[PDB]
């Protein structure tokens, strides 16, 4: 999270921060609308870095790793896929993703024109 | 591009197999030539296939395979770092 307020303060880039309790409430309130409304704002305030921090809450919240029945789709990821995918032509806003995670993290996110760039954060050196 | 030691060999071998099917049909073949039409002298050119041609290996290629696929292969990298030396003593330095 401090290396994307970092790299936002380095540019002069307003700055929004999506934590986990909040995906996890249009989660479970079943109301995904509410993404649309996020990106509508990061498109007022561009440019601007729209960061999705613990972005794999919604996957622990279904099992964790063993998960549910289903796949690695779920409702908030997807509604964060569609506007990804329709948020191209702002070039303003840039999203990072935080995860502690990575393998439960649904497989569409990393597909081009969405989170291609994985960074490593390893623990800090001496 | 990732053929194992034995694919290769298989190549190889695949590639003579072929060159010694071809130069026993051949002389096959030329042997009918003078039974069946009995030259007035004998004049044997030697043989037609001396040695592994270019042609041979690439049709022996043809059936190229990989065994190891590279699943097993991303196992045997995940054992290898599971023998990792830490991640903290890298710099490690005597105090001087």
């Amino acid at each position: 999270t401090l290396l994307a307020k970092a790299i936002a303060n380095e540019c002069q880039a307003n700055f929004i921060s999506i934590k986990g309790p909040e995906l996890l409430t249009m989660w479970f309130g079943e109301s995904e609308a509410n993404v649309r409304e996020i990106f509508d704002k990061a498109r007022q305030a561009a440019p601007c870095v729209l960061f999705f921090d613990e972005l794999d809450s919604i996957a622990k919240a279904r099992g964790g790793n063993i998960g549910d029945g289903g796949g690695a789709a779920d409702r908030v990821i997807n509604q964060i896929l569609t506007e990804m995918d329709g948020m191209s032509t702002k070039k303003n806003v840039f999203i990072i993703g935080a995860t502690n995670r990575p393998d439960i993290i649904d497989p569409a996110i990393l597909r081009p024109g969405r989170l291609d760039q994985l960074i490593y954060i390893p623990l800090p050196d001496e | 591009n990732g053929f194992s030691g034995a694919d290769l060999t298989e190549i190889c071998q695949r590639a003579c197999k072929l060159a010694i099917r071809e130069s026993i049909e051949s002389e096959i073949r030329r042997e009918r030539q003078t039974q069946t039409n009995p030259s007035a002298m004998e004049v044997e050119e030697d043989d037609p296939v001396p040695e592994i041609r270019r042609d041979h290996f690439e049709e022996a290629m043809r059936f190229a395979r990989r065994s190891v696929s590279d699943n097993d292969i991303r196992k045997y990298e995940m054992f290898a770092q599971t023998l990792q030396q830490s991640r903290g003593f890298g710099s490690f330095r005597f105090p001087s």
